[PDB]
């Protein structure tokens, strides 16, 4: 069961999960597989956030094991859209969609933390059925995947030609090499 | 209007008035001369003290002493000393809903008693109400990822704010027109001219263009705080400047000034002459 | 979970959903395939809202991955008959249903994402039985695939061959080319 | 999940389920395919708007995909019980059963969304057993059919024998061609 | 999901599930197939009702197709033991067990919808085992079919010859027919 | 109600007639089955009392003192003759 | 009538009665018809305004040592006042 | 107490003020200041997040809350003080 925290307002005690209690801080925990239900609640947080504060700067911690490219891309096309920045902090592991996410966030706010792992890789799809449907299924999972390259890049900042060699293959980057890769600013060892 | 006719009973009030709409609109200004045309002594008490409950005892109760009986309750010894004098009441949201049910036992009865044991009679006075419930609401923002107005209706918001029982006994709900561009135009000239009488009482000559005019009402003027911060812009604005060369300067003598505005940079220049 | 969200209101602080919040602004939001039990909530909220404030418009988001032909329907029936426009902003993903929800959308208010994808493909129903039965049915649900690209065509203004043969097969539309389409329009993106 | 949406009353703020909220508009919402304990949620719903106000009519929406014949008539029956008129709003698919509620509707205030669609068929059901068994069942169904498209015959207006023959096989109707039909008086122009 | 209602009092708004508010009324609901579970919340209200008011009478809305006779007796027992007499309407349709509880209301308030069916048959029990258990459990049966055909006698007021005859296979019987039969005094006539 | 109304108005002078019809249409919008007869008071101060004031300050009551009540039928709102 | 013969309960008011009804349907309006044909003083006090615990210390006065003990019991100075008058209680229930 | 402030308020306005004796004070030469402690209110604790966050007081809310609107508007201005930065420190050392 989640845990219940009590808050010391002046005006009255208030009763709060330990999410929300950290949501009424701007934290935003992007746990478990990436599906089209979970991304709505971190568009709904982001968009509560932002109105209320469009000033401060919003948190993102990322420790998820990545999942459907689809639902991913509302986050990402959020966390641009709103006017507070999004900061990515990546915890405990982050695969193609978690680090898609991850370079998402504004630059020079995008942490890792010191033993965080990071892991990208093409995305991965299949459609059966006759051969003109999967043509042009298939067709649009390589226009995704160009998309992807465009996007990531722009971020990261590497090249384009390296990105389709690199994403071709799982590709596992430690924290230290994540900074080097240009996926995160730097590393939170110690406060 | 209907008082002076006559045709209604003796112990309801004279009038009941109304206002709603951001800080600042005319509130003082009608109601002072309201109270000017009327030959009647303006009584303006504010509700946004009475927040607590010493300071909600002070409509009834005697504040500046236990010690002290003449005083009694401040709003009702107001009404005694002066019987026709109007009551003007402001930012009534803040106030206790507990301290509201009185006003509408006098609006109903037209008199009070005093706990001293003072009886006063409401036949003589008009009370009037300031809310200002649309500019929070307005403000804020829609939370979606496009934006939308957030205006709404006045009288939606004295509903809501205020029991029904108290706009069944009120006679209408009045709402008063925003502010207009043009009056804040002529409200920057106003204040310039009330500069313009004190300069030249010292000898000082002041000069403004049209154009300087236009440029502190858009900054200056705010929906939400209607015309209260242009009157702060203006006195900044132009009374620092001059300040230093008045004492020391060119302005010392002559008082020759001109005031004028750079396009390029959007910025107010004030040329000084000795004279 | 749904993280509760503080409201401070004249009379006091008040908790509510961040669903709830949402709605309380005129935000509904449309996740995962449709079906007649979330049709419902939807149609629901629509009903809510109208009666609250019909002056003031709603918004409708769009993240399905396709639904049931009878329950898009139903949504797509109570955008008709109720004042307020309802604003389609597709999110992530739109699908047949999805699509159909967010052309429905009144004209200038219909938006989309640059990373949304938007699939149109013809409705497929699958059922069996007597010769005389598949017969009947067979000619009813093709003429709910005809009755959708008349609809289709009064939005998007093409001619229904035009949407039958784009139709006639699954079709995958990229931001920029639903645009140009006419089933949305561009965001402002401007802040 | 369902959204949480509050009421505005003099005393102070409430909050209401959606479906709660709607409810204290005379607005029942019917959905899913029906059961014994959906058919009772919609019976004890309108038997409280009935003691509320019985002069206020009462709405409601059907998208029924069918159910269980016997849970439909506790509502037909309760539905002509009570003294309000039900306002029935085909808003989705009708079945067999959820057709038989919208013609149940009081006449004048029945109502079918334009694109909507309203599918009506014969009970359908099997039992296997002895002999002697699957006669008395028979019997049933066959003497509920006559009693399904003589109320429905009743409710529409039209001929018993017509409405039969169209029940027995599985038919669909379009909202404009269902008002010729007279299953609802008229479509909803906005 | 069961609706809220809010019924005004003195002190102010009071807040009941619909179920808690129709019993508030005395108006029971029984439903799906009998249980001990569902038998035990049925015999609650009823106990509860009576200390609140025993002049007033109880009416059980009975829509059950049927189920295990041990926890149909309970009712039985409990609806003939307290003192207010409970009224049984037969709601969409009534199963041998249903028919049961809807003959035991008490005599003069029992009706029946006139679209309701009642179906009455001899209990189904069965056991499986070694032929000495088989046996003492076939005696068993033999008595609860006898005592439950001499108690439908009673109420309906028919010969316990007739009651076997009518029982020894499955007789479903109208609503109008019922009257006839005397399962229930009348049938509830619409306004 | 009236003849409150209609003797308030004979101390200032002036006299009012009302039509029989007009009372039954005031007691059905002032008469309300929950609020009993509580908003007749308002509905009589309202609509009766505020224009025969205007009247009478300035007007046809002032110069004399002369004041009728009728209902308008297609309009169903009550009209006010000042003589 | 039974007061004025001397049938009247000696310690008791003289009546004490409690009138259940629909709002507006002249309740309230017996209590102010009778003080007038009786020309005896009207003695009113809106219960509503005394819906908190606290409230009740205001009919009856705060004690000794507060800030209340000045000001008299509202409902004890206006039956002192007014010995002979009509007390009128609106709203009982909410009390 | 408030009353103190409705002597200001006299005294501001006015620019005199008259005691028992009744003797009048020239007030215009003299300037009137005042220092309130209503500013040091701050929260402290830092946010609940691996990355601390700013945190700003809502402008003058205890200070208008705690005076009178009037007596607030009758200021010519309410001075702040920003809280004392790492460099200007260093000034003070020297001192
Ligand atoms: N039988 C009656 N004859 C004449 N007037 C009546 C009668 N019954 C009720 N009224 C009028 O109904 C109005 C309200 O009745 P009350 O019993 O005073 O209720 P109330 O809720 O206290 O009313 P207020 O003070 O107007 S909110 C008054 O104008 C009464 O004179």
């Amino acid at each position: 069961l989640v845990p219940m925290v009590i808050e010391q307002t002046s005006r009255g005690e208030r009763s709060f999960d330990i999410y929300s209690r950290l949501l009424k801080e701007r934290v935003i925990f992007l746990t478990g597989q990436v599906e089209d239900h979970m991304a709505n609640l971190i568009v709904a947080q982001m968009l509560f956030l932002e109105a209320e504060n469009p000033e401060k700067d919003i948190y993102l911690y990322i420790n998820s094991p990545g999942g459907v490219i689809t639902a991913g891309m509302s986050i990402y096309d959020t966390m641009q859209f709103i006017k507070p920045d999004v900061s990515t902090i990546c915890m405990g592991q982050a695969a193609s969609m978690g680090a898609f996410l991850l370079t998402a966030g504004a630059k020079g706010k995008r942490f890792c933390l010191p033993n965080s792992r990071v892991m990208i890789h093409q995305p991965l799809g299949g459609y059966q059925g006759q051969a003109t449907d999967i043509e042009i299924h298939a067709r649009e999972i390589l226009k995704v995947k160009g998309r992807m390259n465009e996007l990531m890049a722009l971020h990261t900042g590497q090249s384009l030609e390296q990105i389709e060699r690199d994403t071709e293959r799982d590709r596992f980057l430690s924290a230290p090499e994540a900074v080097e890769y240009g996926l995160v600013d730097s590393i939170l060892t110690h406060r | 209007k209907m008082a002076r006719a006559g045709l209604g009973h003796e112990h309801k009030p004279v009038g009941s008035f109304l206002f709603a709409g951001p800080t600042g609109v005319g509130k003082t200004e009608v109601t002072v001369q309201l109270s000017k045309a009327l030959g009647i002594e303006l009584l303006r008490f504010d509700m946004s003290e009475y927040m607590e409950r010493h300071t909600v005892s002070r409509l009834i109760g005697a504040p500046p002493g236990y010690v002290g009986f003449d005083q009694g309750g401040l709003l009702t010894d107001a009404v005694i000393k002066h019987p026709h004098a109007v009551l003007l009441l402001d930012e009534i949201e803040k106030a206790h809903p507990d301290v509201f049910n009185i006003l509408l036992q006098v609006m109903d009865n037209g008199t009070l008693t005093d706990n001293n044991g003072r009886k006063a009679d409401f036949r003589n006075v008009v009370l009037v109400m300031t809310t200002n419930a649309g500019v929070r609401e307005t403000e804020r923002k829609s939370i979606g990822l496009i934006h939308q107005d957030n205006s709404t209706d006045a009288m939606e918001e004295i509903k809501k704010i205020f029991t029904p029982e108290f706009r069944n006994r009120l006679d209408n709900i009045i709402w008063f027109d925003h502010l207009s561009t043009d009056v804040i135009h002529q409200v920057v000239d106003k204040f310039i001219v009330e500069l313009q009488v004190q300069l030249d009482q010292k000898g000082v000559s002041l000069e403004v263009s049209q154009e300087a005019r236009n440029w502190l009402a858009e900054k200056g003027y705010d929906r939400a705080m209607g015309a209260r911060p242009m009157a702060r812009v203006i006195q900044d604005n132009l009374k620092k400047p001059l300040a230093n060369e008045l004492l020391f300067g060119s302005l010392v003598d002559g008082g020759q000034v001109t005031v004028a505005l750079d396009k390029e940079k959007n910025e107010l220049t004030y040329g000084f002459q000795s004279a």
